[PDB]
């Protein structure tokens, strides 16, 4: 809670200075942090010594708000509200039967708790358009379940909810927080924003194949996740020129004239100004990862010593289970980029002619 | 007569070329007339005859004005025709002037008051 | 054209499945070599209402 | 009457009760079956008398840029229908689950058994 | 106290309208409750929650409701709060819907918020960041807020950034086209040098001011023009 | 709520007084064809109001709803009575209420909302002269 | 049953054929939920309870006969104990081979 406002500043000076497209790299203001009633995750007696067949229906509304965050009445949230982790504290007094299988439904609560806490904290500017957008394809699951307790509501004020029904009715759903609640852990452990958390997404949809509810979760979430690494690439396959306003890229651009000028001593434009990164990869253009370099670099080697050329064809592709649209437009466009170069070096201040003449 | 078959109807009449002639236009009068089936503002007889009044100014013409009234004495005295709103608001949308602005002029609610 | 019957078998396949028809693909492809023949389909309409029929009757 | 008409009578149909796209493809398979004929006069008799989530409906969080179209936050009520339809199969289930052992718990004795009927 | 006034009670809240079972409007700097019923998660929780939206509610119709009064704000300031005019007028058509089907809680009216608190939420960073900016340092201060990740918000500030980019697309046509532009509030880039109007016009009267440049536009792109 | 939505009644005397008393032969032929033409957008508001009148008398209209309703023609007359003002305080009349109306349609282009009347009301009282 | 398969799915080193098999498990959990969820709404029914009685036997039964394995020994342990001619067993086992086979 208080740890996370520290990190974004001293990560916001980074990508700030590094991108000179980058900017004024802005930040949403300190209440939309500070409050948590901005997120779903905020007659009173204790009910032991009550009738039996009332305790069942109290801890059944009382659980029911937990779920979707809203701290119970018999049920408290423990003091911590910090890590993609939360741990409540139901009531002793309670039977122990009811009690224990208030227990079993509990992870669901827990893994509620630190979803949406990620979805805010990590949709910060400095984390980037892929943690932006994979927190946006979280949020909708986290939507579904508050559509979900609402009618499960209008159930329960019917006399028709009860705990053995509610534990039945929340089990399809609970995988599917589990899922979203260790990715996040996992985000949070390893510091992973731009790509390498989209290489932890790739390797996830492979890891789940068996079940195939939670393979097609992570399949819609890194097609969310690429889209906005798929327009950086589109712009840096049919040109040479990228914006990368936070770092997600594995092309950076340097900057230097100040050592060499008028002539490259070394061709340090053409070798080491455009370098690689290869901790933003997203793990399926790994096999690719030298070709994008090459792609983007011979145009840039190309445009600059007089030229104007565009696209072969536009397409926006995405991520595909198990297969691959990407590979083929990478080779069509850099066999391309290798062509014009080609022509135009033979032929505009030719290289035979100067051959020739030592 | 059902709507799907009364629009071929509707193309014999318009058309010179028969039933079995053209069904392409049909096929766009069945694109455009449904899934914009359902009433989508309000309807009230009493506005399209504030609007055809509103149209006849438009023609300088003010004894038809003051004869349309007694018509729409006349709509009330039947009252056996289900729909009048849209009968007129069609013979108004294709009428004709013998020869403007409407950010100022209201049109039907937008069913913002409507509930379920 | 062998590859057109094909298509055309398969895009009939939807018309009678999204209708409620009594048909699946077994009596779409009788169907179809009979109505290739010239038979009247109002007549095929009784005998498919009444292979669904008669065993209802037995339950 | 044309044969291809008869497909698109039952398109604005299917336009009546919503399903915008279903009868969209239908139209771009209206085109192909005539620009075999007579199996089609047959499906308009058997018409109703046979045997009985997506993340691109009402997200914008999805897509590589959205069109932004203002709020309208009265379709998240037809997003309820979208579970209540689920629930209230689960519920029918239970009541035909618990009916059809209630009669075999309670009935006249010698039904349940045709070899005591000898 | 009864369950049935919390909801009409918090919907005049989200108006910034006083309510009765709640006396605060932002007067303690946030909305607390008055009055129990030993609910402490259903009457106080719930109520809290919801409250917050009137607070946005109220820091974006505060903004509108001084610039409504500024004459002084430029026009393309003035565009701006009239696309803020909009974002007030949207606001009153969903509380006019709920209003009707409100004749109870509905999950405490959760239904009908999580989807509103994106453009709240992006509007409280250009309802904090844009004050005291007109002319083309606007124009970059909406172009800063359509970098972000969310396919929701980008679109969100194209469409305002769409509004806001009208003066600026008629100053630009008349730069270019009549080749002399005119403003009393520099929303532009053209300095002029008062009397400067024998021969040294070729040379001076124009020199590129550096905080009316849009964003959209870079260096060179204004150096031409000139 | 009420008194938000007061200053549209109050900028209903303010618009109307001013067709009355500004359409004679002491203010010359222009303020006679902006004030005949002042008279249509008080028409449009009765044509508004009796389309509130049958829903409320269905009992089927809402103060919130009203709200919504009233709030594009609440802009509309706070134009009309602003301007209606400063005719009046300048002592405004002939040629000097067309320069008024020439410079508050070159100031508002941000929504056309506003543009599209001060371009009507020109239309209109640009006519005699 | 609902032990075994709760404990292996916070182990990753049991293979992703034993993930298989204990997706398979969890959905045959799901209709003895269904069951008891009926039972809870009527809160002897022999006939109830003699059913599943049978049917959780044989399922406990598939769970410890393949004790400790992953790949082509837990086909060879969820393969190899489809050799009846029990019909109740041949349904149970369809719904668990299909998932591991994959």
């Amino acid at each position: 809670l208080q740890q996370s406002l520290e990190l974004k500043r001293k990560m916001l000076r980074d990508k700030q200075n590094k991108k000179n497209s980058g900017q004024h790299l802005p930040i949403f203001p300190a209440w939309v942090y500070e409050r948590p009633a901005l997120i779903g995750d905020f007659t009173a007696l204790p009910i032991g010594t009550l009738p039996l067949a009332s305790q069942e229906s109290a801890v059944v509304e009382d659980l029911l708000y937990v779920l979707v965050g809203v701290d119970g009445r018999y049920v408290s949230a423990q003091p911590l509200a910090g890590r993609q982790s939360r741990t409540f504290l139901v009531d002793p007094n309670l039977d122990l039967s009811i009690r224990e299988l208030v227990h079993r439904i509990l992870p669901v609560a827990a893994s509620y708790s630190a979803v949406t806490r990620f979805i805010e904290e990590k949709s910060s500017f400095e984390y980037g358009q892929v943690n932006h957008a994979l927190a946006a394809a979280m949020r909708t699951l986290v939507k579904e379940h508050l559509i979900l307790v609402s009618q499960l509501e209008q159930l329960h004020r019917q006399g028709l909810l009860s705990l053995q029904k509610l534990w039945f009715y929340i089990q399809p759903a609970m995988r599917t927080m589990d899922i979203l609640a260790s990715l996040a852990t996992s985000v949070d452990k390893g510091e992973c924003l731009g790509g390498s958390t989209l290489s932890l997404l790739h390797d996830r949809s492979f890891s789940y194949t068996g079940d195939s509810q939670a393979q097609e979760l992570c399949l819609y979430l890194t097609k969310a996740a690429s889209a906005p690494y798929f327009e950086v690439l589109e712009k840096w396959i049919y040109r040479g020129i990228i914006h990368d306003p936070y770092s997600e890229f594995m092309v950076e651009e340097h900057e230097l004239r100040k050592e060499r000028i008028q002539e490259d001593y070394n061709d340090k434009y053409w070798d080491q100004r455009y370098t690689i990164v290869q901790q933003q990869i997203p793990s399926f253009l790994q096999k690719m990862a030298d070709k994008i370099l090459s792609t983007g670099k011979y145009l840039n080697v190309v445009r600059e010593c007089g030229h104007d050329v565009t696209c072969p064809v536009a397409k926006e592709i995405i991520y595909t289970l198990k297969e691959r649209a990407y590979v083929e437009q990478i080779e069509k466009a850099f066999n391309y980029a290798s062509k014009v170069l080609l022509d135009f070096l033979m032929e505009e201040k030719e290289l035979v002619a100067h051959l020739r003449s030592i | 007569k059902s709507p799907n078959v009364l629009l071929q109807n509707l193309c014999c009449r318009i058309l010179g070329r028969s039933e079995a002639d053209v069904a392409q236009q049909f096929q766009y009068a069945v694109r455009v007339i449904g899934s914009n089936f359902a009433p989508t503002v309000e309807r009230d007889e009493f506005l399209v005859a504030e609007k055809i009044k509103k149209e006849l100014i438009r023609q300088r013409r003010e004894a038809d004005a003051a004869l349309f009234s007694e018509l729409h004495r006349k709509l009330h005295s039947q009252g056996v025709l289900k729909n009048k709103w849209s009968i007129l608001y069609l013979l108004l949308s294709l009428s004709e002037d013998p020869r403007s602005y409407a950010t100022l002029f209201a049109q039907a609610l937008p069913r913002d008051a409507h509930s379920t | 054209n062998l590859n057109a019957v094909r298509e055309t078998m398969d895009v009939l396949l939807e018309i009678s499945r999204i209708l409620n028809t009594g048909l699946d693909m077994e009596t779409l492809s009788i169907c179809v070599r009979l109505c290739e023949q010239g038979i009247n389909p109002e007549a095929l309409s009784s005998v498919i209402k009444e292979l669904r029929k008669a065993t209802e009757a037995l339950k | 009457l044309p044969a291809r008409n008869k497909i698109l009578m039952l398109s604005f149909d299917l336009r009546v009760g919503g399903l915008g796209p279903k009868a969209d493809r239908l139209e771009e398979l209206v085109e192909e079956l005539e620009a075999v004929g007579s199996v089609l006069d047959l499906l308009v008799q058997l018409a109703g008398s046979g045997p009985p989530r997506d993340y691109f409906l009402n997200n914008k969080h999805v897509g590589r840029n959205v069109p932004y179209s203002g709020y309208d936050c009265d379709d998240l009520s037809v997003f309820e229908m979208d579970v209540q339809s689920l629930i209230s199969r689960e519920e029918c289930l239970c009541h035909s689950m618990i009916q059809e052992t209630l009669q075999v718990m309670e009935a006249a004795p010698g039904t349940g058994l045709p070899t005591v009927g000898l | 106290i009864t369950e049935a006034a919390l909801v009409r009670d918090i919907l005049y809240v989200f108006q910034g309208i006083d309510g009765k079972n709640i006396k605060m409007n932002n007067t303690e700097n946030c909305y607390k409750v008055e009055g129990k019923a030993n609910l402490s998660r259903s009457l106080r929780d719930t109520a809290v929650r919801l409250s917050e939206l009137g607070w946005l509610h109220n820091k974006i119709r505060r903004y509108t409701d001084q610039r409504s009064l500024d004459r002084s704000f430029g026009l393309v300031g003035q565009s701006f709060c009239a696309a803020l005019h909009q974002e007030l007028r949207e606001y009153y058509r969903l509380l006019s819907v709920l209003h009707s089907q409100l004749q109870l809680t509905l999950r405490r009216l959760l239904v009908w918020t999580y989807d509103p608190k994106i453009r709240l939420k992006t509007l409280a960073a250009l309802v904090d960041h844009c004050q005291g900016r007109k002319g083309g340092e606007l124009a970059s201060a909406v172009h800063a807020y359509t970098k972000t990740g969310d396919p929701y918000m980008r679109s969100l500030v194209q469409h305002i950034l769409s509004l806001v980019s009208h003066p600026v697309l008629s100053f630009l046509y008349r730069w270019i086209y009549d080749g002399e532009l005119e403003d009393t509030y520099h929303e532009f880039f053209v300095a002029s040098d008062p009397t400067v109007k024998t021969d040294r016009l070729w040379h001076d009267k124009y020199t590129l001011r550096k905080s009316m440049i849009p964003s959209f536009m870079t260096m060179d792109q204004s150096r031409k023009v000139l």
